[PDB]
């Protein structure tokens, strides 16, 4: 529960480290809400969450447009329909995390299995439920629900993995 | 404009969810009745949670 919201924020880190702050942005704003939602929270944790809203602000105000559009207002605009629009982004977003996701699932159709494929399972695994908290209004239940099976069969097999079923 | 080549390529965003339609045809291969149901899935969702412990960290 609560250590999710910390895998969230450490995963956005790696994005960065990647250069792409874009998946990350959407990962703190995922991590943000995830301590409000959760009831129980620390003086740490709802620390964690203040700090998180400066990045937020931080991140969008970098392509914000208020002045970076005057050095350029055409490519850095559509860059913040990425941000603002979150209906376009949500396919983005998904399309992502499906890239990432349908990569994992053809390994498994012939790809080496080893403890690598272990950690990054689970790092798909959060990238879909940041999907879902990120815009359940954008997604019906039922829609929902397709996303929620892929996730559970990393589940399985990623037990099959460790159990050595696979390989 | 450049939205979707400067994140990726001249393909469009929707395209890349057509590599996802080649997912199903790579779990088709494995079984088009493939279902949780014929996965030992409760059992193995519960090793997982502690295995999960295994590759996280605890507090």
């Amino acid at each position: 529960m609560a250590s999710n919201a910390a895998r969230v924020v450490a995963t956005a880190k790696d994005f960065d480290k990647v250069g792409l702050g874009i998946i990350g942005y959407y990962l703190q704003l995922y991590a943000v809400e995830l301590i409000l939602s959760e009831e129980d929270r620390s003086q740490e944790m709802t620390a964690l969450a203040t700090e998180l809203l400066d990045t937020i602000e931080a991140f969008k105000k970098e392509i914000g447009g208020e002045s970076e559009a005057e050095d350029s207002d055409k490519s850095l605009h559509v860059m913040n329909t990425l941000i603002h629009d979150q209906e376009k982004a949500k396919i983005y977003m998904l399309n992502f995390t499906m890239s990432l996701y349908n990569e994992k699932l053809k390994q498994l159709k012939d790809g080496p299995w080893d403890v690598m494929l272990k950690r990054s399972l689970w790092c798909c695994i959060d990238l879909f439920s940041c999907i879902l908290h990120l815009w359940k209004e954008n997604i019906s239940e039922t829609s929902t629900n397709s996303l929620q099976k892929r996730i559970k069969y990393c589940k399985i097999y990623l037990s099959k993995l460790a159990k050595g079923e696979i390989g | 404009i450049n939205i979707d080549k400067l994140q990726d390529m001249q393909d469009e965003m929707l395209d890349l969810i057509e590599q996802g339609d080649e997912l199903q045809e790579v779990l088709a291969m494995n079984n088009n009745s493939g279902e949780l149901d014929d996965i030992s899935d409760a059992e193995l969702d519960a090793e997982l949670d502690a295995l999960a412990q295994e590759d996280f960290t605890l507090p």
